[PDB]
């Protein structure tokens, strides 16, 4: 499989050697995913899973990374036997994508624990027969160039991955599972899921790799974790070398995610020469703009959680309005409970802490606070105006009385004079227009002095009536 | 376990 020009870097002997690789790779007219999962791999296992002998770099000599190869083209060549699925016209067909997620399935290890981490990379897959969800689609992916169909590719939502094949790369197959104790739906097409306009399948606005987003997606996959604790300083300068490298070829332009992994390496330790953190994060935003209908969620709550960390209070409130606002616009249904955890936890535990700290604050004398800013209560008035708007129409609700006590503790760290600056308007000052019905009906109890907290209740949830006693 | 380039901790 490997070929001349792809071995003569070989011994790898550094980060910098590892990124010539890639550079090299990706110069070429496929860059070669099994290899470079491969290395990658590699490398991650001696910096991150055992790093005993490390004295600066896991040297990766050729003759340890073409068995490893040869490993890999071996299991799959030997267990796909193209002459029973014929190709007309550079496509393949639905059974070929099954046999191969088959072929992968099937080879990993009876029982595992699937939520580990460093289980991502064909490295993994060879040496420990064990791959993650999403694992398991990149493996199927690199597989399918190995036997030379050059039409299957990653498909990724901000939750899962499957694959497009086939006549003008429209077909879609799930190749993998998704969360835990889920039904499998390997074989089948997305397009209910499409259709029930779920958060998982984005309403169609998923991502469709070529190969070069393909590298960055294993990229983006290294793991610099060595425990809950450290982190390997190695790997994360090699992700962001390689995202910058990535970068500059324009391979991100089409991927918002891989854009905040940039923006926060960036803040970690920035690079000289190159763009500020939150140019980056509005760059991951302008690219789900460009290219996904502005219908992702992620590159808001990048966004929101680098104001978070500045106590920026002003920005990260804007940020999750701006979040609530793409959710508004979604169905809430049976898989999509990640983005649930996302907004739960930015409801009732980010948000009550950094307004607990700003009311401190403005205690001590602060000026310019955003609990004397209307702008901010508006964006806080969004933020759940958005959530009621996703509850509405959804299959399963959103809202609960577990949500009511912190939205009226979070209410009430405004001063009514300040609550009272906003006025809501229907479809000068702040000016705010409500979607969602919850909400209008919540406009009257928003400036009084002291917030009816059981009314609040009452309106945010599905009780309608008091204790009997 | 976190989806690769998924935001936060």
């Amino acid at each position: 499989g490997l070929k001349a020009a792809q071995k003569t870097l070989f011994p790898l002997r550094s980060i910098d050697d590892v990124v010539r690789l890639f550079a090299a790779e990706l110069g070429r007219e496929e860059p070669d995913l099994v290899l470079l999962s491969l290395v990658l791999g590699f490398v991650e296992h001696f910096l991150a899973v055992n790093r005993v002998g490390l004295t600066y770099f896991p040297v990766a000599d050729l003759s340890i990374i073409a068995a490893l190869y040869a490993r890999f083209t071996a299991q799959i060549r030997g267990a796909v036997d193209l002459s029973l699925y014929p190709r007309e016209g550079g496509v393949s067909s639905r059974e070929l994508v099954k046999k191969v997620s088959d072929v992968i399935w099937n080879s990993l290890s009876r029982s595992y624990f699937k939520d580990r981490a460093h289980i991502q990379s064909l490295f993994s897959f060879i040496t420990g027969t064990k791959l993650d969800s999403s694992g398991v689609a990149f493996a199927v992916v690199g597989a399918c160039q190995a036997l030379g169909l050059r039409d299957v590719h990653l498909a990724l939502s901000e939750d899962h991955a499957w694959v497009v094949f086939g006549p003008n790369g429209e077909q879609t197959a799930e190749v993998t599972w998704h969360g835990k104790g889920n039904e499998d739906r390997r074989g089948q097409t997305v397009n209910a899921g499409v259709a029930e306009r779920s958060w998982l399948y984005l309403k169609g606005s998923y991502m469709r790799c070529d190969r070069k987003m393909e590298v960055a997606f294993m990229v983006c996959a290294i793991n610099p974790s060595i425990d809950l604790h450290t982190d390997s300083l190695e790997l994360l300068q090699l992700q962001q070398k390689l995202l910058w490298l990535l970068y500059d070829l324009g391979h991100l332009e089409r991927y918002p995610m891989a854009l905040g992994n940039l923006a926060d390496l960036e803040e970690l330790e920035p690079t000289p020469g190159r763009p500020d953190p939150l140019t980056l994060y509005h760059k991951g935003i302008a690219s789900a703009k460009t290219y996904y209908r502005d219908e992702h969620i992620y590159p808001y709550i990048y966004l929101a959680g680098y104001h978070c960390r500045n106590r920026n209070v002003r920005e990260a409130l804007q940020a999750w309005a701006d979040t609530a606002t793409v959710i508004q616009d979604y169905n809430y249904c049976r898989e999509d409970e990640e983005i649930y955890k996302e907004f739960f936890e930015v409801a009732n535990d980010v948000i009550p802490n950094l307004l607990k700290e700003a009311a401190s604050l403005l205690e001590a004398g602060s000026q310019g606070s955003a609990l004397q800013d209307p702008e901010c209560f508006a964006h806080l008035l969004r933020f759940y105006d958005g959530i009621c708007k996703w509850e509405e129409g959804s299959p399963t609700p959103v809202l609960h009385v577990g949500w009511a006590t912190f939205l009226v503790q979070s209410l009430g760290r405004f001063e009514g004079q300040v609550r009272q600056k906003v006025r809501i308007v229907s479809v000068e000052g702040p000016v705010l227009t409500f979607q969602s019905e919850k909400m209008k009906g919540m406009k009257e109890l928003l400036v009084a002095t002291k917030i009816n907290s059981s009314a609040i209740k009452l309106q945010l949830t599905a009780q309608s009536q008091v204790q009997m006693k | 376990w976190r989806f690769p380039a998924r935001p936060g901790t």
